[PDB]
């Protein structure tokens, strides 16, 4: 139904930038919310950011406002993760995903179980 | 491929909606323009494609003026731009039986997207001659036939509402809603394309 790919991690030094592409595909896919995740060692999945169909409204847990911005390009059928400002705890697989659950209303979805399609993972390592 | 979301509200459903818009003097040309504009907020909030949502836009008197067939192939902004320019005719008589005639055996007449459902929005403002609704029962159940389900919206205190009660009685999915001018439209807009899109199946190919 909906394809999504993940690229551009890799090793940053801490305080460093790094920007996150998405490629989303397939027939059924109209342009859904959006949201990253991601997974740290030892620790569950973790909603980062999410943007609205129109990317009109963004979302991010008070933890890492002002260390992402989540943003789209629906003509190409891109999402993006700009990370700034990069510490150790951002060491984790980063994953895209889009909410499939009433896909019509294209409002900002921050309840984890309405992402229902997923990418593979790209890895971020924060180190030196 | 071609032209992004104007709304976070996008349905990417498989679906033949048909806007029928009263042309009486019922309304004035400023409330026309508001049906009118309501025409095209609606549209905007689709997915206009022949693989996704087709739209159809009939003006009707005492006849029906096509503007817009669904197999029209043309750019979405396109077709809202003459949904937006369609002409006030402000006529003596809107005949709800000639226009039902019309979606039946012209719009309707055969059934390319077995895949897709049909509707009708019926936008009502309106009483025809007792002389023209002969046949008024025979369409509706003709469309009930070819599982086109009728949507009568009435506008305002002349609306016919024995008529939309009628539709209703004629099949379950038949639904109306009763609106007291055309500035409760952009009010009840929202509810109204909802409940359109979920009438609708994601695509069951």
């Amino acid at each position: 139904e909906v394809q999504l790919v993940e690229s551009g991690g890799g090793l940053v030094q801490p305080g460093g930038s790094l920007r996150l592409s998405c490629a989303a595909s397939g027939r059924t896919f109209s342009y859904n919310p959006m949201g990253w995740f991601r997974q740290a060692p030892g620790k569950g999945r973790e909603l980062v950011a999410a943007i609205s169909r129109t990317g009109g409204s963004t979302y991010y847990p008070d933890s890492v406002e002002g260390r992402f911005t989540i943003s789209r390009d629906n003509a190409k059928r891109m999402v993006y993760l700009q990370m700034n400002s990069l510490r150790a705890e951002d060491t984790a697989v980063y994953y895209c995903a889009a909410a499939g659950v009433r896909a019509e209303d294209g409002r900002v979805r921050t309840l984890p179980s309405e992402y229902t399609f997923w990418g593979q993972g790209t890895q971020v390592t924060v180190s030196s | 491929i071609s032209e992004p979301p104007l709304h976070d509200f996008y349905c990417s459903r498989l679906l033949d909606l048909v806007f029928l818009l009263d042309g009486s003097s019922r309304l004035s040309e400023a409330e026309f323009e508001v049906l009118k504009a309501f025409v095209v907020d609606m549209m905007e909030r689709l997915r206009i494609s022949q693989k996704w949502v087709r739209v159809a836009v009939v003006e009707y008197h005492d006849g029906s003026h096509a503007y817009i067939g669904l197999k029209d192939r043309k750019r979405p902004s396109e077709l809202r731009r003459i949904a937006s320019q369609v002409k006030y005719a402000g006529s003596q008589v809107a005949s709800t039986s000639e226009v039902l005639k019309y979606t039946l055996f012209q719009i309707f007449s055969k059934i390319d997207r077995p895949e897709a459902s049909r509707i009708a929005l019926l936008l009502m403002a309106s009483q025809e001659p007792q002389r023209m609704s002969r046949n008024f029962v025979r369409y509706v159940q003709g469309l009930k036939k070819k599982k086109v389900i009728v949507i009568p919206v009435g506008i305002g205190p002349h609306a016919n509402l024995k008529q939309i009660r009628l539709i209703e009685k004629q099949a379950p999915e038949n639904k109306a809603f009763v609106l007291s001018s055309v500035d409760e439209l952009e009010q009840q807009r929202d509810e109204i394309v909802s409940y359109l899109c979920d009438l609708a199946p994601e695509a069951p190919p």
